């Protein structure tokens, strides 16, 4: 029963966003099913992302877009660029199983 | 800037070319300026990874006059709203012997911009209300919230003058300066606690404190949960009407309507009652405090200073009853919300006073008067800087909020930073001691001494006026808060053209910056002229000179022409000396005489009355000659783009060349008096011939002769006679000493400025107050290597600083309009 | 020392800290040549610009 205000607001699953949709964006798409050829793969630096990699505390982020001055603070008028490439991979990431929300550092 | 050789002291602009008119349209100075150089960020927006505690001083190498090389050598930016009311002598905390320095403004209404009717105010008065004259109907054509008899009694005979947003806005310009030292630690610099008491240090952890009424010396508590105000004791009424049938029958001119665009479902919504009857009313309601954890210099005795901050102690308004008339939602007839009234909770403090609230009174009946310095005092630890900058943002959708803003902002810079004298040393980082007059004796950036109070507080004596400012009158106030009456500078905006300063962590930082070109202008304007500080303080009304008193009456504003202020003659020149010499425009606000409309900046609204810049010696007695001197000279030379030519950098001894002068070939000669063992620098040529001014003569501009008068009394030895060797009247340091920068606590391997780097060397005397002239003098053994310097044979052995010139163009972004968010580029057709 | 006066043509990175002649002795090189300072999370070290 606690508050876990830590996501971005959600209200409705994903199938509702998903089995509704005629033309649906990147960054929420169905996850393809397990065993097959082709199942389910992400976005890599041939895309044009780049990983970050906290290997000294264990503790490695995906394939993220480039910061410019978006690595541990961001610029006092600026957010989050709209990328689907590093949010498709974000989420991906979500679904393993144990999962750190934690910082640059 | 600052001189890599003498052939760029001597190829220096002059001074007279330096203050001429300019046509250009300049950039405001936004205090990004100072800021590119003396810290880490060059480049653009930092939350809290620049750390601004200790980036507050400028830094760089020296050169001694010996040819050593000091390696981090410090000056303190001397500039601060924050006066220590509790002062750490001997490493502890103790409360301070000395009044609160208070200023005091001028206002009156004035013709600003002409305003007219709108066709919303032409409808109703044609239409419905002509109409109602033949049908025998009393109809309600009720606009957004009011009756229809409530805009008929405002859509009536409307006064030439067109309102200005200056007392209102300067008070949201300085509540906003207030409220935003409690943002962070490491977003507020240490060196602004440390400007007045320089025996502390403030940490990184705690934030500050804005508390409210808590001052632990010479009353200040005014009403600490009984609170009066602090500018006559007295609390004041507010009352929240529906309509103008309430306001009992004496006022009902005073009435004042909130609009319905400032109170909407976007925020608290109640909290921004309080800061419109705090725009509207009076300020101070309160005396405001920042409580702070300190530490001594080695860090032994951690306590809590308390500061007032100065633009808690402006006396401004003159509104202390309040009616406030509020939309009533949609359209309704005339009646705990009776008429369907959206709110009127008193606050969140609880507030034991005279009418006794409990915690949160909700509140809004028909007559019922609270107190206002009660109602402001609830609303005073809710006012974050944000919520004041959404404020700004609903006021700029109904009234052009820009500019004004920004003037009454270089208002509050202008009468807000506020500095300690200067101290008579030879070498460098003087200061003054605890608990005594001189420590917390103080001036503006106009070189003016801020008068302090003389009893106890709530005053009843209110002291003379230092500024003219304008105000918002109510009752054109009722009228273009409402469609009826229209302006040029109350064209409406959006909210992002609400100025970068409001809402930002970093006022406090900026907003003392913005302060030292108005010193660097000021200090150039009385420095080309040396009337010492004693023909500058009694010298309104001295029959001696009436060049003198043309002086002193012109660079005040008491002129009017037709209702209206007419600007200070040699206020201009301060104004060309800052436009010229910075290449960046001060804000103006509108003054129409008729037809004719023209501009007033700071720079032409001081007020006559009070002393000037007095600067004390290393006892604290006081040297009233010299110029009226305040901020050390680096500031009022590296800052620079155009610094005239006898302010200037020596230049660093790179050969057999160091620092040279102005001779014969330059039209100067010696004085070379009665007695053959004193004699003078080349002065002009009427410097024999005269002895005493004439009574229509003063000094004569010259920057070849002023810059070889600070070159010979930089020697160390000096004496400031007379034409034949006798003394005068004002008062001399004590040996070859000068006017030296406040000595602020160091870090570790951080020097402290070595001889002569962190002083003033261009206020030379060069006017007595006796209207005779004053010559600076050296024995005829120790003046051969001066005048072979002037005349360029020999060379003199000054100390520098090994910075470099570069003196960036404008941003023009400042954090203030980041429109390139991605969601906004798709609607952008849609504006 | 040695990897610097015995050379013909010593590449930029190596350099001798030129004498201080006038007001300037030894300067650096900013963004205006592609460079940008690192500036991590906390806000008490911070690096040149790389």
């Amino acid at each position: 029963g606690a508050v876990v205000n830590c996501f971005s607001p959600v209200l409705i699953p994903d199938i509702w966003c998903q089995y509704f949709t005629a033309k649906l964006p990147l960054f929420a798409g169905a996850f393809p099913p397990a065993q097959g050829q082709n199942s389910t793969k992400g976005f890599n630096s041939k895309q044009g992302l780049m990983i970050h990699r906290n290997q000294n505390n264990n503790l490695v982020a995906p394939y993220l877009e480039k910061f410019a001055d978006n690595s541990s603070y961001f610029p006092v008028g600026q957010g989050p660029e709209i990328n689907d490439m590093a949010t498709w991979n974000g989420r991906l990431w979500m679904t393993t199983g144990n999962v750190q929300y934690l910082d640059y550092s | 800037p600052i001189s890599a050789d003498f052939s760029e002291v001597e190829n220096a602009p002059s001074f007279l070319s330096l203050a001429e008119n300019t046509d250009e349209v300049l950039k405001p100075y936004t205090g990004l300026e100072i800021q590119t150089i003396i810290t880490n960020i060059v480049g653009d927006a930092n939350p809290n990874q620049s750390r601004i505690f200790d980036q507050d001083r400028l830094r760089g190498n020296q050169y001694s006059a010996g040819g050593l090389v000091t390696q981090n050598a410090v000056s303190a930016i001397p500039f601060t709203n924050l006066i220590p009311r509790t002062i750490r002598v001997g490493n502890i905390l103790v409360n301070s012997a000395n009044r609160l320095q208070i200023t005091e403004t001028n206002v009156s209404e004035y013709y600003s911009n002409p305003i007219i009717a709108t066709k919303l105010s032409e409808m109703i008065s044609d239409q419905v209300k002509n109409n109602q004259f033949s049908t025998w109907r009393r109809d309600n054509t009720s606009l957004q919230g009011f009756n229809a008899f409530d805009i008929a009694t405002i859509n009536t005979a409307i006064l030439p003058n067109g309102l200005s947003l200056e007392s209102m806005l300067l008070k949201l310009s300085l509540l906003h300066s207030i409220k935003a030292m409690n943002v962070d630690a490491a977003s507020i610099n240490r060196s602004q606690y440390q400007v007045i008491d320089h025996n502390t240090v403030p940490t990184i952890g705690a934030p500050a404190v804005v508390g409210v009424n808590n001052s632990p010396v010479f009353g200040e508590d005014c009403g600490g949960n009984n609170p009066v105000y602090p500018f006559g004791g007295g609390t004041g009424a507010i009352a929240f009407h529906v309509t103008l049938q309430t306001v009992p029958d004496e006022r009902k001119s005073y009435a004042i309507f909130v609009p319905p665009a400032i109170l909407q479902a976007t925020s608290d919504a109640n909290e921004a009652l309080a800061l419109f009857a705090l725009s509207m009313s009076e300020w101070p309601h309160a005396l405001y405090t920042v409580t702070k954890q300190t530490t001594d210099l080695a860090g032994a005795n951690a306590g809590q200073q308390v500061f007032i901050p100065t633009q808690s102690t402006i006396h401004i308004g003159g509104r202390r009853v309040l009616d406030l008339i509020i939309p009533r939602r949609e359209i309704a007839p005339n009646p705990v919300r009776p008429q369907a009234g959206p709110d009127a909770t008193a606050g969140a403090i609880p507030l034991a006073a005279g009418q006794l609230f409990n915690m949160n009174f909700i509140g809004a009946p028909a007559f019922e008067e609270w107190p206002l310095t009660s109602y402001l005092y609830s609303w005073a630890g809710r006012f974050d800087i944000t919520t004041i900058r959404q404020y700004m943002g609903r006021l700029a959708t109904m009234v052009g909020v820009k500019d004004a803003y920004w003037a009454a902002h270089e208002l509050n810079v202008a009468l807000s930073q506020v500095a300690p004298k200067m101290t008579t040393a030879a070498g460098g980082w003087a200061a003054q001691a605890a608990n005594s007059a001189q420590q917390s004796d103080v001036c503006y950036s106009s070189l003016l001494t801020v008068t302090r109070s003389a009893a106890n507080f709530p005053l009843a004596n209110q002291p003379a006026a230092d500024m003219r400012v304008y105000d918002t009158d109510p009752a054109t106030w009722n009228k273009v808060a409402l469609g009826l009456a229209t302006a040029a500078n109350l064209v409406p905006e959006q909210s992002m053209d609400v100025p970068f300063v409001v809402g930002d962590a970093r006022t406090s930082f900026w907003e003392r910056l913005q302060a030292i070109p108005m010193c660097i202008a000021w200090t150039m304007y009385y420095h080309s002229r040396g009337i010492t500080t004693l023909a500058w303080d009694n010298a309104y009304t001295d029959n001696t000179n009436k060049w003198l008193q043309k002086m002193v009456r012109n660079t005040f504003s008491t002129t009017q022409s037709v209702g209206t202020i007419i600007p200070a003659r040699y206020g201009k020149i301060v104004c060309n000396l800052y436009k010229n010499m910075f290449h960046r425009a001060p804000a103006y606000v509108a003054t129409s005489v008729g037809g004719k409309e023209l501009h007033i900046t700071h720079f032409e609204r001081w007020l006559p009355g009070g002393t000037y810049a007095n600067v004390y010696s290393g006892a604290g007695a006081v040297v009233n000659c010299f110029s009226p001197v305040l901020i050390p000279d680096i500031w009022c030379q590296y800052f620079t783009a155009k610094l005239p030519l006898f302010a200037g950098a020596f230049p660093p001894a790179q050969g057999q060349n160091s620092t040279k002068g102005f001779n014969s070939k330059q039209g100067l000669m010696i004085h070379r008096n009665q007695n053959n063992n004193l004699v003078a620098p080349y002065l002009e040529k009427f410097a024999d011939n005269s002895s005493y001014f004439p009574v229509g003569q003063g000094p004569e501009i010259n920057d070849m002769a002023t810059w070889n008068g600070r070159l010979w009394m930089t020697t160390g030895n000096v004496q400031y006679l007379d034409y034949s060797g006798a003394a005068i009247v004002e008062a001399v340091p004590p040996a070859g000493e000068l006017p030296v920068g406040k000595q602020i606590p160091l870090l570790a391997g951080e020097n402290a400025p070595i001889e002569l780097t962190n002083a003033a060397t261009t206020c030379v005397p060069r006017y007595s107050n006796d209207g005779r002239r004053i010559f600076t003098y050296l024995t005829t053994a120790q003046s051969v290597i001066p005048v072979q310097a002037c005349n360029r044979a020999a060379n003199l052995a000054r100390s520098c600083w090994l910075l470099s010139n570069v003196y960036a163009e404008p941003a023009l972004q400042a954090l203030g309009d980041e429109v390139e968010d991605a969601f906004d580029t798709l609607t952008n057709s849609s504006f």
